[PDB]
């Protein structure tokens, strides 16, 4: 009996496992969570679709009736921290190859500018340490962009033009659009301070001299890469197409706003209804109203446009868009360069570039002449709200855990005056694009999701977790 | 991770 | 042979096989003390679970060392890995063992003196010994050919008032109760199928799941061939067991063979044995789970829908695409009639042994055993979204939300095997010095355990029927395992005597285990045991021994838990995955089990003492013992942090003690000639408590439970097995909080801590009754406290089926202590409560929990149980003769008969579960399949 | 010069005896090979263990035999490929090969 | 149906 015989012989010696066997890992394991349950509950939070009359499972989602023990993000801060981050920090200590390293630090740092955006503070100097640190301090979320945001201008810094050896599925070894995805985390993280008034003066300089080098990236930022089979489709389409039954249809405001555009865009993601052939949404929170106020029979599925899932399966997780980009640009010319004209500029570009991957190119004259028009933006603030609303439907379908941020950060949409039970009452009085407050609303405080709850499993784990607070706190850089 | 339920229909 | 100093307790091969039970240990269900037995459901074939003294292996080995020959026999089961989607359990690894080859069974539950049989022994040992030679009679010849009959023993009790509806109102489709009272009026149903309806009277059909099942039948045939001489002896035994259970079809079906052959010789000086053993096994399942399973889709059934109704698939209404609901669930008759989930298992097990005696008092044995096994499982099911997707209502007609997309099919295919090779090398001595006896035992333990499979899945059927790796146009799934562990160790046990009247006992061993860290292989556990028989004018104490022990039992860790690894990438989302390679790129993740070398062995210590007394010539027993158990330093992967690179950790645990009593108290009141009356009461109360996990990681850790959701857990202070679920928020005073406009609760903060999975103390009764040749035995099983999860209350709660929700005649009411919370900036104001749950809400009212919300489903654990009933007639000599054969006994019975169960369980037979024969068991029931009324005949037959 | 020797040791024992009713054979076979090809590529080991017995009362007579055989095997590769023959005779007259 | 050979080098 030879005893040494304890070596896992189940995966590779780990002196074969180089780094870049591991990189690859950082790319999806992120796109696992950020494309998966994660954009799926911002789906809801920024109010694009709803739960549909006939089924069951988003009820707490919708209703804000959800608490910390509901765990409704515990996958992903598993796929985030023991997923990516670790492989990312084996690859930083497994590769000197600044092309490399620097890739990695960038997927780093979108790691923890999601995780950040999600429960503000964020384990950050302490995390990814083993069992040398098994309870790491929540850093604050101000300090966390901080610190990243630092460690991407320590790694660009370190680029001596040697090209990467890593396999890329996002750029493909394209150093180029590295630094492009990297500006752009930057525009997006520095007007965040901005509005949240930290630092405010630099960081209004810093995104001034950003957009005035357009050194950003072309075309989207994302993992074009699954397939129509098991374990290989796109994470939020295998969850709910495949894994569950058909759970989403179309939320109130989104199909307003989309209808009161003469948007053709309605029609990607959007079917119409199965009864009457209209496009039809149902209010936020508001499917057990709904049904109490008309029949039983009258709000069934087929009443209300359900969410499309069809180009869902092979349909690639997008970590920045395009025309998201350009809709950051268009809103540091207009309120920090005074620049109207180059505005209008990445305004429609903005427009032009979602119309093109729904498939409709050549279509914006729909609302870049009628509406949505930047001639008819009046005031330097109905722009702002043009570029705002524009960026908003940009992201549907596509980058939903912004589309939370950037309605927090924004705050636009406005949130509608008017109760739930109200726009249904008298429709009329219902600004179209306007959020809505969840017909019924486990929220102690009335009004619209801040913030995710912390981790059960690090509540449970890490002592040092943060106390948990209603989903109404809002995050370090939303103060209003 | 730990396992998940579905909710039915009606 | 009472020098025992702990608790033991031994059975008699008839008393076993009585019961002709497909099994051993089922029959012995509530009849020894400090002995936890209990099937994991009425599936034919399915696993046993056996734990003594409580729990103490956090995750997952609590099984006892079967021992056999006694070379330690393969106990390994074989169950889901996922039981919320796809369940099943084909089998616990002694299930193969006939029990009609069974002589003595020797249950010992003390940690303590466990060097003989090693570090598994801390879980107790099951001792059994086979029937050997003759002469006798006669040529042989035993044959005992059985029938019974199987019949659905609790079905969970159901509402009568209310048919098809929700929100209170009519629907012709739904798979619930929510709609009006029963007016006896013609209302529409079902699908519509070629400009038609069915049409039927709106009244309750109160039988309709009861008629769903059949009578299960089985029949088993035994048959052994025996002799021996003055030298020698031989055993040849065969035995056939074919079972299909009570669900509709053969999906639930057993079969089992065996055969053996046990021969002896002596020849000297020199005895040589051999024992080997063949064992074949073939189990279908009727799956279970949330998904599209057969019970799953059956309480989703409308209390005045008929389900008998549904099977004849010539009736285009019931064909998938048109059945009466589309709402996530199938025609249970399609579903066991299209599924396949087939296993099938060769095994091959046996020992050689060679005794030989030198030197007046020295004896030497060798003994080497092999217990190999090879089984096949093959699960597949159809391409739904090919065969009825278009164009029907279920369907197309159901966009997204159709039971059928996105079932593509699916089939695949896994073979495993397993192999023990157990290798004792002793010497024994064993001389009398003046009135001393000393007997002495020296040796050395060789054990090396090997499992490994290969799986291979396909999906995306393309015809979509067939069941074949060949069949599917897209990328097919490979899997591939193998462990391997060895242990060496050497140990000796002295056995010391005086006069028949102490008996002194002192073993120890050392291990060197390959599981654990390379510094750090060898630990050592000894051990002392004593036995005083106080009992040296009457004829009125006729025994009387007082017993204690002091000892220890070493255990290392699973295997491959010290070195880190790197597996393939792959991502766990919820219902999915996101797996490597893509696309054309592989890769590979670092493990999220951090290992760990400072690793060092598990510590078993144990205290016993105890007491045992007979009276009026063994017409009054009775057996205490008192117990200690501390299982330390236990390796397990402790959970941890997610930030901190890994999700738990493998480290040494703290103590898991389980303190209590066992006590067996038995008496014959009538005793004459003709006709004895027996009585027999014992009782084990146990005291789980996890003393401390390592505190670094915090003080809680998961062992099985659902997200966000009802999980049970391994907290610092607290029981092996603590509950958690949502409880309704209350006020600093009373006071159910409800929400202002709705009406229903308000989920508290936090999840409360609702009970642990123990029993508070287990007993049982029984009585045996012998007239002449006839025999009665009768046996009842109390087991009372704690606390499980019940997905059968939950489902028919959320269905509306279940008699708890006609509470306010589904009336709108206020939920009878409500208040509001009224929070104006900062200041917490309750206010007596004044929005009713409307008619169109009560559903949602009872699908969360009511009152208690998610905590509503932990269901009380307890019940009295008619375990077992035995009537045996054993015809007089006098009426053979003229015959061949040399004894008659007809034997008439029935098992697990009757249960009673508290008032809060109106649900289930607590015996059941979803999660395998060993702790994560406790943890619930995701609808198991009903367990069952068992009753038959049995004819032996001597020759 | 290429091949080595290859060894290979055996070893055998049975157990028997007998009454004037019963009989009873009880044996076990080991083989274990390693061919003149180099390495351990060539490989053969057999185990065996077979335990046979009668019993004869009456009239009736009951026998029973069961035997289990073990083999792992390995094979040095022929074919036309990067195999280590065809690789071997594909060799000059003047190369030296234990090299 | 039958099956290939190939040559070697030289
Ligand atoms: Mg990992
Ligand atoms: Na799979
Ligand atoms: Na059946
Ligand atoms: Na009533
Ligand atoms: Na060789």
């Amino acid at each position: 009996c030879d005893l040494n015989i304890n070596d896992d012989p189940n995966y590779p010696m780990n002196d074969q496992v180089t780094a870049d066997l591991i990189f690859p890992s950082i790319s999806a394991s992120i796109a696992s969570a950020v494309g998966g349950e994660i954009y799926n509950y911002a789906g809801f939070f920024a109010q694009y679709y709803e739960q549909k009359p006939e089924s069951n499972q988003y009820n707490t989602l919708c209703e804000y009736t959800f608490t910390e023990s509901s765990q409704q993000m515990d996958y992903s801060y598993r796929i985030l921290f023991a997923g990516a981050l670790e492989d990312a920090k084996q690859v930083l200590e497994k590769t000197t190859n600044p092309a490399d390293r620097f890739a990695t630090t960038i997927l780093r740092a979108y790691a923890f500018q999601i995780m950040v955006d999600n429960t503000s503070d964020s384990p950050y100097s302490e995390a990814l340490q083993g069992n040398a640190n098994a309870t790491p301090k929540w850093d604050t979320g101000e300090t966390v962009y901080k610190g990243i945001l630092g460690e991407i201008d320590a790694a660009e810094a370190a680029l001596d033009g040697s090209g990467m050896d890593v396999p890329d599925l996002i750029f493909n070894k394209n150093i180029a659009q590295w630094k492009g995805f990297a500006n752009a985390l930057r525009l997006r993280m520095y007007l965040r301070f901005i509005d949240a008034n930290i630092d405010a003066a630099s960081y209004t300089e810093k995104v001034k001299t950003l957009v005035q080098n357009n050194e950003f990236f072309t075309g989207d930022v994302k993992l074009d890469c699954f397939l129509d089979e098991t374990d290989k489709r796109n994470p939020w389409y295998n969850t709910n197409a495949v894994g569950l039954t058909g759970n989403h249809c179309a939320a109130y405001p989104l199909v307003s706003y989309l209808s009161s555009t003469g948007d053709p865009r309605i029609a990607y993601g959007i079917s119409k209804t199965d009864a009457d052939g209209k496009y039809v949404g149902q209010l936020p929170g508001g499917k057990t109203h709904m049904q109490s106020i008309l029949g039983t029979d009258n709000w069934k599925n087929k009443n209300v446009s359900a969410i499309d899932y069809s180009i869902g399966a092979t349909k690639p997780v997008y970590f920045f868009t395009q025309a998201e980009l350009q809709f950051l640009i268009a809103e540091v010319y207009a309120r920090f360069h005074n620049d109207d004209a180059n505005a209008k500029s990445a305004y429609e570009a903005g427009v032009t570039a979602d119309f093109a991957v729904r498939g409709f190119a050549g279509q914006e004259n729909t609302i870049l002449e009628g509406a949505c028009a930047w001639s008819a933006a009046s005031t330097q603030a109905d722009k702002l709200n043009l570029i705002y609303m524009q960026k908003w439907v940009s992201l549907f379908y596509m980058d939903h855990m912004e589309a939370w941020s950037e309605i927090r950060r924004t705050d636009c949409p406005k949130l509608s005056s008017y109760s739930a039970a109200q726009i249904q009452a008298s429709e009329s009085v219902y600004t179209p694009g306007e959020l809505v407050a969840p017909w019924t609303n486990g929220l102690e405080a009335g009004g619209l999701m801040k913030r995710m709850t912390y981790p059960l499993s690090a509540r449970q784990q890490n002592v040092n977790t943060p106390a948990g607070v209603p989903g109404s706190t809002p995050v370090w850089w939303d103060i209003k | 991770g730990g396992g998940g339920g579905g909710g039915g229909g009606g | 042979e009472k020098a025992l100093g702990y608790a033991a307790t031994s059975v008699g091969g008839e008393k076993i096989a009585e019961s002709r039970t497909s099994d051993v240990m089922s029959s012995l269900a509530g009849k020894i003390a400090g002995v936890q037995i209990s099937s994991t459901s009425s599936d034919p074939g399915a696993s046993n679970s056996v734990i003594i003294r409580g729990v103490s292996s956090l995750s997952g080995t609590n099984q006892p060392l079967y021992v056999v020959d006694g070379v330690p026999l393969n106990n390994s089961t074989v169950y889901s890995t996922d039981g919320l989607n796809s369940g099943y359990d084909f089998g616990n690894g002694a299930n193969a063992i006939n029990p009609d080859d069974v002589a003595n069974m020797t249950i010992l539950k003390g940690a303590a003196a466990t060097a003989l049989y090693g570090s598994r022994a801390a879980n107790g040992v099951v001792m059994i010994t086979t029937k050997s030679g003759r002469k006798e009679k006669g040529v042989g010849i035993e044959y005992n050919g059985g029938v019974q009959w199987s019949t659905v023993l609790r079905l969970p009790e159901f509402q009568n008032e209310f048919g098809m509806g929700w929100n209170g109102n009519h629907t012709e489709l739904e798979n619930g109760s929510w709609g009006p009272r029963f007016d006896g009026s013609m209302q529409l149903w079902g699908n519509v199928y070629n400009n038609s309806q069915k049409l039927k009277p709106y009244v309750a059909m109160p039988d309709n799941i009861k008629d769903f099942f059949d009578a299960g039948f089985r029949y088993s045939n035994s048959l052994s061939f025996n002799g021996a001489t003055d030298k020698s002896d031989y055993y040849v035994s065969f035995s056939q067991i074919s079972d299909d259970g009570m669900i509709p079809t053969d999906a639930d079906s057993y079969d089992k063979y065996t055969f053996s052959a046990r021969g002896s010789h002596k020849a000297g000086a020199l005895t040589f044995s051999s024992s080997l053993n063949y064992a074949y096994q073939k189990n279908n399942f009727a799956t279970t789970g949330q998904g599209l399973s057969m019970l799953n889709s059956l309480y989703q059934t409308p209390r005045d829908i008929s389900i008998i109704g549904l099977e004849d698939q010539n009736d285009p209404f019931n064909t998938p695409g048109y059945y009466y609901t589309p709402y996530g669930v199938m025609n249970p008759y399609y579903i066991l009639n299209n599924y396949l989930n087939e296993y099938e298992s060769e095994r091959f097990y046996g020992k050689f042994q060679l005794d030989y005696e030198f030197l007046k008092y020295f004896k030497f044995t060798y003994r080497m055993g092999l217990d190999t096994t090879t089984g096949q499982s093959d699960k597949g099911k159809p391409n739904l979204y090919a065969l009825y997707y278009e164009g029907t209502p279920n369907g197309e007609g159901q966009g997204s939300s159709s039971p059928f997309s996105g079932e593509t099919g699916q089939y695949s295919e896994q073979i495993t095997r397993r192999r023990e090779i157990n290798q004792d090398i002793m010497v024994n001595f064993n001389m009398p010095v003046n009135d001393f006896n000393i007997n002495a035992l020296v040796g050395f333990n060789g054990n090396e355990r090997k499992v490994s499979y290969q799986y291979s899945e396909v999906n995306d059927l393309t015809i979509p029927t067939w069941f074949n790796l060949k069949n599917s146009g897209k990328t097919p799934i490979v899997e591939q395992h193998m462990e391997l562990r060895r242990l060496m160790g050497v140990f000796g046990q002295f056995e010391g005597s005086w006069k028949n009247m102490l008996y002194l006992t002192v073993t120890a061993r050392n291990d060197w285990s390959s599981t654990l860290p390379k510094e750090n292989r060898s630990f050592f556990y000894p051990g002392i045991t004593g036995s005083f028989i106080f009992s040296e004018l009457q004829d009125v104490i006729t025994f009387g021994k007082i017993r204690a022990s002091w000892g220890k039992t070493g255990n290392d860790a699973d295997v491959y838990m010290v070195n880190p690894v790197y597996a393939q990438s792959s991502n766990r989302i919820p219902f999915g995955s996101l797996t490597f390679p893509l696309g054309g790129v592989n890769a590979y993740s670092a493990g999220n089990v951090l290992g760990s070398n400072t690793l060092s062995p598990e510590m078993t210590t144990e205290s016993e003492v105890g007491l045992n007394m007979a009276f009026f010539k063994n017409r009054l027993s009775f057996d205490v013992s008192y117990y200690n158990r501390n299982t330390d330093k236990q390796i397990f992967s402790l959970a941890m942090d997610p930030a901190s690179g890994y999700t738990a950790q493998n480290m040494n645990l703290g103590k898991i003690r389980n303190r209590g009593i066992e006590l067996l108290i038995s008496g014959t009141p009538i005793r004459t000639k003709d006709f004895s009356w027996e009585l027999t009461w014992n009782f084990t109360k146990n005291w789980s408590k996890v003393i401390s996990l390592p505190e670094e990681l915090g003080g809680i850790t998961t062992i099985y439970g659902l997200n966000g959701g009802t999980s049970m857990y391994a907290i610092t202070g607290m029981p092996v097995g603590v509950f958690k679920a949502q409880v309704a928020e209350r006020d600093p005073q009373g006071r159910i909080v409800v929400n202002s406009s709705t009406g229903l609760p308000v989920e508290a903060s936090e999840f409360g801590i609702c009970g642990d999975m123990n029993n508070k103390y287990q007993m049982g009764v029984s009585t045996n009754l012998k007239y002449k040749g006839i025999s009665l035995g009768i046996d009842f099983d109390i087991r009372q406290g704690g606390v499980m999860y019940s997905r059968t209350k939950d489902i028919n709660y959320f269905t509306g089926n279940a008699i708890q929700t006609a509470y306010n005649d589904r009336n709108p009411l206020i939920v009878p202590n409500s208040v509001n919370k009224i929070v104006n900036g900062e200041n917490v104001t309750y206010v007596e409560n004044t929005t009713p749950i409307t008619s169109s809400n009560i559903y949602k009212y009872w699908g969360d929990g009511g009152s208690d919300m998610g905590s509503c489903f932990l269901v009380d654990k307890s019940y009295v149980k008619l375990r077992s009933v035995v009537l045996g007639w054993d015809l007089p000599k006098r009426w053979l003769a003229k015959t061949p054969f040399q004894a008659v006994k007809v034997s008439a019975y029935g098992n697990n008969l009757f249960v009673w169960t508290p008032s809060s369980n109106t649900f289930i037979d607590p015996e059941m579960t979803s999660f395998g024969n060993d702790l994560e068991g406790n943890y619930g029931e995701y609808t198991a399949n009903p367990s069952s009324r068992r009753f038959g005949f049995n004819l032996m037959v001597k020759f």
